[PDB]
């Protein structure tokens, strides 16, 4: 029979507001006295109530920059400012869109045999490093990218030891020079600076030791277990791009240095940038590098001349994840690998909010790649590159607040871009601006008249 | 048991080449350096140079560098020495040598190798007796003289060797390319010359057999 | 082939 | 290249010594010498390595001794078999190099020579030739000299030596010698000379003959 | 079955010595066991590591043992216009020993050597040497068959054909009962590997001091090869002897190749003049198939069985996973001259990085059933990781997979405790053998006694 609008007090157009948003409040004074001034719309134009004298506040949410989506600032959330205008207890949905604009954080750390067998090769892995450096930053401008250096174990057998001068210089029976030889040397940590990278490659030259097989393996673990030194960030692909012209020292090899102490997987570098454990730890296994390369979330390349490549190939099987691409003049077989990797990289969008205020609350429906509402969600995944997903989000306000204006943030995980929500509490009638001060109908000390009424 | 045999005696012409063996017995003749060595009477032992037969890599005495070459071949076990431009002081025994264990050493000689460097032609011996001249005492000595042959050697005896006790058979002597041997036998006077003593000289090469009397000098 | 070091 | 002087060239022992040759380098060789012995006209046979070690098989009586650049092979109780030739060979460097050697000798009493003198064989004298034979027989010790003369004076070209080794049975040595000249010559002078100097007597054993006179 | 856990000996070396590498039983004439201990890290007497070799009597309540004595002084030779030099300084003395009538034969691998000759030089190079000592005598000797007087120069003007100048003689080694020593050289010829034999008899007597390159005239040493298969192939990594082409008159001889054919491994049974009679191949590449050999008759037929580890052998697991645990390798050897065949047996460590299959060693007959046994060493096995070493008795059948009896690390973690093992010798002269355990890691030995 009666409705909440009618039966509830009702002094005054504010209170009328206050009890429900279907409630709406007549100010027309030519009104019978019979007929109550706050009830449903229809009530009250059903009862001869002046259409223009009705208070009826109807809430809405206005876009206040709407910035398009960008295609290839960067603006990967659209609207970026929306105005909602809630009246009391109200609520108001609004759309938003999230794009995976910005390119995917890729870390690549360059391992470089500078061993003498590749004195004819040193130009190609000059070329593949500085290919690698400047074709994946037009892949993905968030490319990171260094490298390091490696021998092998700078001791007797592997290390010329006689006369004193081939300490210095490992190719003095030659009549000519080489560097000293080393065991890995970390040359330059992973930066986004492209042009430098290139220019420390281009200077790189060859050493000399005895034996075929080299020390790559100690470089791939330190390279793999040394977080600081080579510097891989948290939430980035890693990619460790491994050359060699050789076959490579395996665990046990090391007995025939005198080594027996087994590889214990910790970081040994520090501050002169050279692995100190070298001369003193043996090789280490590959159930130990694949548990390290796992551990780090570490993908190994096998870049390797083409007389090797099967024994890679055998050794990419034993360490599962591996993959093996060949280096020659050409660049294109292990820049291909890299490519690939990128073009498996998905991401997510998941929705949070900040600085919602104690009397808001929202709720939310993702429509994601599917192109299916899943209500109550505010998070999609498997996201590429140029993808498009959106959410509809509505928040309702308890009561009405004194402090009348308000704003909060939804913001995806990991995006710089968000929207901002500019929230106004609608809880005064448009007659109450026309106070008339003077009561002049009251006269029992009541004092003004609004919207049709005395206290 | 080690053993190094060597090829036997040489007769050679000046100007001309020869080539010496030393053969293995009891090992492998690449099992160490293997040396030749020259001896004279004059002039004593002088090293030549070595070869490592495993490989064939050789060292030689300035002296001898061009003249000598040494060589080996480890199928037939045997090192070998050659000689270029044979000259008069070639003349000489070749030895071929190597360490028993020390690598550096000369511990096993072989039997040497006689090369004898001359133009001289085949000539059969003159053989002259060598009676006394003329008081007598309670001994008497008789003689043989054995002249300009080539080459040696030549053997003599006594009454074809019954008689060995009391001579003294003295080394032969090189005069102008031809040997000049001799040879002394003493006895009581009361043997001779009532009993008959004759000098025996043989000389294989020119195949000669000569036996000379001892006659005493007369009127 | 023949060389078997770091050549 | 390394000289190697051997001491002494000889010397005259018995059985039974002990006796020591020595062997100068011309610079520090340490201990890589060798010694060697090689009997009468025999080959050679190694005896110490490296200074001090004995090639299997050789008698203990051998042993090497010394360091720097002089060294000494000392023989304790001489057999029979010793007396022999030995050498010393160094090789500190290439060229290997040799002493000169040093030869055992039996020591006996002194001895005079028997001296023989003789003419010409009349067989020598049909062929235009003549020569004098002397043979100074069973002498002790092995330095002796001859002269010849013709009717008083010396004659020096044309004379042919030669020495036999110590005697096995006596221990003493002989010499022929053996003056060739022209029988033309030959008969021009009547009085032929042989004189053996020896160390037995100041004065010299004279051997003559007249020629035609029995 | 029976090993007493309880009642261990400990033998002890001195800090930082490894004190257990290797070690053997070794009897005197008297017919008395003690135990040759090999301390490959030994510092000498001016305080530079040279190794050292210790010999243990037997005693029940063990300690310190007495030190064999070696010359650790380098040695210079200047003859035939060249510079002869060895160097001792870590050259690991005791890296391996080894047994054999009244001598020890105690190597060093990594022992220098170098010629210099006026500006030129051989290259100062590891080529390895071998002590001999006869204790009840005094007598020492030496053998080092890879020294050379060769010149750089001539190596590469002959592509480095028979380049024995990394050998590593006496990496591994072993005595035949007639008395012949055979070195395992894994460096030989330019890292192919080879195989030095020589009588112990003729290196005695062909040994004097000072003479550095000298020749055993009865030496036999293995071949250099163009087979690419061979390159970096560390054969000579592990050796053995045995009887496999049913001739008594000849002895046969096991190698380990664990780097052979680009890490694949292998183990070859040879005659004496090095002529291949049979190749084993490895499993998995990189699990070092080879690192350890072992010979002993385990299914009462009389005929020598071959037991061949890899230590590094990776074991497949669920969701296409691997695990390094080790693995070995039983070949029985068949009638007739029948080619070894696949193996009988396989054991598999059962811990992540245990190095199961490390070390083999026959017990001879641990129980006195009629079948010889063996103990496997996984050096760090165990649920803590600090060792194990696992008896496995034999059967009819071969072996038993299960292992008869474990007996666990008593040191701390990195002792290596199993490293190195011998069996087969009764020490205590109770009737039944008795098994020794090297841990150099901690720089001891423990003995454990074999009882009813
Ligand atoms: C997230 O997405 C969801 C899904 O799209 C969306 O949910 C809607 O939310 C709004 C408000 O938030 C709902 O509005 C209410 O609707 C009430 C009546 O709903 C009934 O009628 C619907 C239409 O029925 C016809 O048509 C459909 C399809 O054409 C057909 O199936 C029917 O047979 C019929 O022909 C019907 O869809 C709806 O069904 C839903 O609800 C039932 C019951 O829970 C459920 O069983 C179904 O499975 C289905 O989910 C239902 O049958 C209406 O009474 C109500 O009005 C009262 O309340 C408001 C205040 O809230 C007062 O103003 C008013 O005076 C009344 O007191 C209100 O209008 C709408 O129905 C939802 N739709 C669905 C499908 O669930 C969210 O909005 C999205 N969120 C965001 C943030 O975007
Ligand atoms: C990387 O890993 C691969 C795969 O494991 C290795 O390639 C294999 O090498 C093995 C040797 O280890 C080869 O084995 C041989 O197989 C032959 C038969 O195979 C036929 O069919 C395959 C089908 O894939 C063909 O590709 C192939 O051409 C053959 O026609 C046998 O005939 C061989 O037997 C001989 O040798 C064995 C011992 O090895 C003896 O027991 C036999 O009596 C006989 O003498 C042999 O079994 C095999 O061919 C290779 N497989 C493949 C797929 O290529 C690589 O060597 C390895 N590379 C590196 C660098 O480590
Ligand atoms: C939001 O709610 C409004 C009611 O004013 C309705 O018109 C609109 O269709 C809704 N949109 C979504 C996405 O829920
Ligand atoms: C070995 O070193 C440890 C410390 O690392 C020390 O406590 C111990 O006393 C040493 N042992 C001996 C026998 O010196
Ligand atoms: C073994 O064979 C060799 C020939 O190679 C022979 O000399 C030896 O006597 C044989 N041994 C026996 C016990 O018959
Ligand atoms: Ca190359
Ligand atoms: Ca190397
Ligand atoms: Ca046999
Ligand atoms: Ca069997
Ligand atoms: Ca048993
Ligand atoms: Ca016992
Ligand atoms: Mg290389």
């Amino acid at each position: 029979g009666p409705n909440i609008c009618t039966t509830r007090g009702v002094s005054s157009c504010q209170q009328c507001l206050a009890v429900s948003p279907m409630c709406a409040w007549c100010s027309d004074e030519a009104l019978p006295l019979g007929s109550p001034r706050c009830d449903l719309k229809e009530n009250l134009l059903k009862d001869n109530c002046a259409p223009e004298s009705i208070e009826f506040p109807v809430s809405e949410a206005r876009v206040l920059e709407d910035r398009p989506l960008s295609d290839k600032q960067v603006t990967q959330v659209s609207p970026q400012r929306i105005a909602l205008r809630l009246r009391p207890d109200d609520s108001k949905n609004f759309s938003i869109q999230v794009r995976q604009v910005e390119d995917y954080p890729v870390d690549i750390y360059y391992l470089m045999d500078l061993s003498y067998s590749m004195k004819d090769d040193l130009w190609s892995i000059q070329n593949l490093g500085t290919k690698l450096a400047t074709q994946m930053r037009k892949l993905t401008s968030n490319l990171r990218i260094g490298f390091g250096a490696f021998v092998d174990k700078p001791v007797s057998p592997y290390m010329y030891i006689s006369p004193p001068e081939a300490l210095e210089n490992p190719c003095y029976d030659m009549k000519t020079t080489c560097l000293p030889m080393f065991g890995y040397k970390h040359v330059l940590t992973l930066t986004d600076q492209v042009t430098r990278f290139n220019e420390e490659v281009k200077k790189q030259s060859v050493s000399r030791n005895r034996d075929a097989p080299e020390g790559g393996f100690d470089a791939i673990m330190q390279a793999t277990v040394c977080d600081e030194k080579i510097g891989w960030r948290n939430d980035a692909s890693h990619l460790l791009v491994f050359t060699t012209d050789a076959k490579t020292h395996i665990a046990l090899d090391g007995r025939l240095a005198g080594i027996v102490q087994p590889n214990d997987g910790q970081c040994h570098v520090g501050s002169d940038n050279h692995y100190s454990a070298s001369t003193t730890m043996d090789y280490p296994s590959l159930g130990l590098m694949t548990e390290k390369l796992s551990q780090k979330n570490i993908n190994l390349i096998f870049a390797v001349t083409e007389n090797v490549v099967n024994l890679y190939q055998n050794y990419s099987e034993l360490i599962p994840g591996t993959t093996v691409g060949v280096l020659s003049m050409d660049s294109s077989n292990v820049l291909q690998l890299i490519v690939d990797a990128y073009g498996k990289i998905r991401s997510k969008v998941e929705l949070e909010v900040r600085d919602l205020p104690e009397e808001l609350s929202l709720s939310f429906n993702a429509t994601c790649l599917n192109n299916e509402v899943i209500p109550g969600l505010k998070s999609c995944m498997g996201l590429k590159i140029g993808d498009t997903v959106s959410f509809s989000i509505e928040a309702k306000v308890r009561g009405c607040p004194q402090e009348k204006e308000k704003s909060f943030t939804i913001k995806p995980v990991g995006f710089k871009d968000s929207l901002i929500v500019q929230v106004t509490f609608d809880c005064d009638c448009a007659c109450q601006a026309q106070a008339e001060p003077n009561s002049h109908r009251c006269n029992n000390g009541n004092g003004t008249f609004e919207c049709g009424v005395c206290r | 048991e080690v053993q190094l045999q060597q090829s036997g005696a040489e007769l050679v012409k000046p100007g001309a080449s020869v080539k010496l063996s030393c053969t293995a017995s009891g090992f492998n003749i690449k099992d160490t350096y293997v040396h030749w060595v020259k001896q004279r009477p004059e002039q004593g032992l002088e090293w030549i140079g070595r070869i490592d037969p495993a490989n064939g890599y050789t060292k030689y005495d300035p002296k001898f560098q061009g003249k000598a070459t040494i060589t080996a071949d480890t199928s037939s076990n045997t090192a070998y020495l050659q000689l270029s431009s044979l000259t008069s002081e070639d003349t000489a025994v070749y030895y071929c040598v190597r360490p028993l264990y020390d690598y550096y050493a000369m511990d096993y000689w072989g039997q040497g190798t006689s090369v004898t460097v001359s133009s001289a032609k085949t000539t059969a011996p003159s053989v002259y007796p060598l009676a006394p001249v003329c008081t007598t005492g309670s001994s008497v000595t008789l003689g043989c003289l054995v002249k300009g042959y080539f080459p040696e050697p030549v053997t003599l005896t006594w009454n074809s060797g019954s008689l060995s006790s009391g001579v003294h058979t003295f080394p032969a002597v090189l005069q102008s390319d031809l040997y000049t041997l001799s040879s002394s036998v003493t006895v009581t006077s009361s043997t001779w010359p009532s009993q008959s003593i004759t000098c025996n000289v043989a000389h294989p090469a020119s195949s000669t057999k000569v036996d000379k009397k001892i006659e005493p000098r007369g009127p | 082939a023949k060389q078997r070091g770091d050549v | 290249d390394i000289l190697m002087t051997q001491s002494p060239s000889s010397m005259s022992v018995s059985l039974g010594d002990t006796v020591s040759i020595t062997c100068h380098a011309s610079q520090g060789i340490s201990s890589n010498i060798g010694w060697l012995q090689q009997k009468p006209g025999k080959s050679f046979m190694g005896l110490i390595y490296y200074g001090t070690n004995l090639v299997d098989g050789v008698p203990s009586r051998f042993s090497g001794s010394g360091s720097g650049a002089d060294y000494s092979l000392t023989i304790s109780s001489l057999d029979s078999e010793d007396f022999a030739d030995y050498y010393c060979v160094q090789y500190a460097q290439l060229p290997y190099t040799f002493g000169g050697g040093t030869k055992l000798e039996i020591k006996r009493a002194d001895a005079a020579p028997t001296v023989s003198i003789f003419p010409p064989s009349s067989e020598q004298l049909t062929s235009g030739g003549a020569s004098v034979v002397c043979f100074l027989n069973n002498f002790y010790p092995k330095d002796i000299n001859v002269k010849w003369k013709i009717d008083g004076s010396e004659r020096q070209n044309g004379v042919l030596n030669s020495w036999t080794d110590q005697d096995s049975k006596d221990s003493t040595y002989s010499m022929s010698s053996t003056l060739t000249l022209t029988k033309d010559e030959y008969e021009r002078h009547n009085s032929y000379t042989c004189e053996a100097t020896h160390k037995t007597s100041t004065s010299p054993i004279v051997k003559s003959f007249n020629r035609n006179e029995c | 079955l029976n090993l007493d856990p309880v009642q261990l000996t400990f033998y002890a070396g001195p800090n930082g010595s490894q004190f257990g590498f290797s070690l053997d039983f070794h009897k005197d004439s008297h017919g008395r066991v003690a135990i040759v201990v090999g301390a490959p890290r030994t510092l000498g007497p001016s305080q530079e590591e040279t190794g050292g070799v210790f010999l243990c009597p037997w005693r029940a309540e063990g300690g310190q043992c007495p030190s064999l004595l070696f010359d650790l002084r380098d040695e210079t030779r200047n003859v035939g216009s060249q510079t002869l030099q060895t160097f001792k300084a870590r050259q690991g003395l005791g890296a391996s020993v080894v047994s054999w009538s009244d001598v020890i034969v105690a190597c060093a691998p990594w022992q220098h050597w170098n010629v210099l000759e006026k500006t030129e030089e051989a290259e100062k190079t590891p080529v390895g040497s071998c002590f001999l000592a006869q204790p009840e005598s005094g007598r020492r000797a030496e053998y080092s068959p890879c020294r050379g007087n060769t010149l750089s120069r001539i190596y590469v003007e002959n592509d480095f054909s028979w380049d024995k100048r990394y050998c590593e003689a006496g990496f591994s080694s072993v005595v035949t009962q007639a008395g012949e020593l055979v070195l395992g050289a894994p460096g030989g010829y330019y890292f192919l590997g080879l195989l030095a034999q020589a009588p112990v008899a003729d290196i005695f007597s062909s040994y004097r001091p000072g003479i550095l390159l000298w020749h055993v005239s009865s030496q036999s040493l293995s071949f250099d090869s163009s087979n690419p298969e061979y390159f970096d192939g560390y054969w000579g990594y592990s050796v053995a002897v045995g009887e496999f082409d049913g001739d008594l008159n000849t002895t046969e001889y096991v190698v380990g190749a664990p780097t052979w054919s680009w890490t694949l491994g292998a183990v070859e049974i040879l005659d004496s003049y090095y002529q291949r009679l049979h190749r084993l191949r490895g499993e998995q590449m990189a699990s070092y198939f080879g690192h350890s050999v072992a010979v002993t008759d385990v299914n009462g037929d009389g005929r020598h069985d071959l037991l061949v580890g890899a230590p590094l052998y990776m074991e497949s697991r669920a969701d296409r996973k691997l695990a390094e645990v080790g693995r070995v390798y039983l070949f029985l050897q068949p009638r007739g001259p029948h080619a070894l065949g696949a193996p009988s047996l396989l054991l598999t460590g059962t811990q992540l990085y245990g190095r199961f299959g490390s070390a083999i060693a026959p017990l001879g007959d641990l129980d006195r059933d009629g079948y010889n046994d063996i103990a496997v060493a996984a050096p760090y096995g165990g649920p803590s990781g600090r060792g194990q070493v696992l008896v496995f008795l034999g059967q009819s059948e071969g072996l038993r997979s299960r292992p008869s009896q474990v007996l666990d690390s008593p040191f701390p973690t990195g002792s290596a405790f199993g490293f190195s093992l011998r069996g087969a010798v009764d020490i205590d002269d109770n009737g039944y053998p008795d098994l020794i355990v090297g841990a150099y890691g901690a720089n001891q030995v423990a003995v454990y006694r074999a009882q009813p």
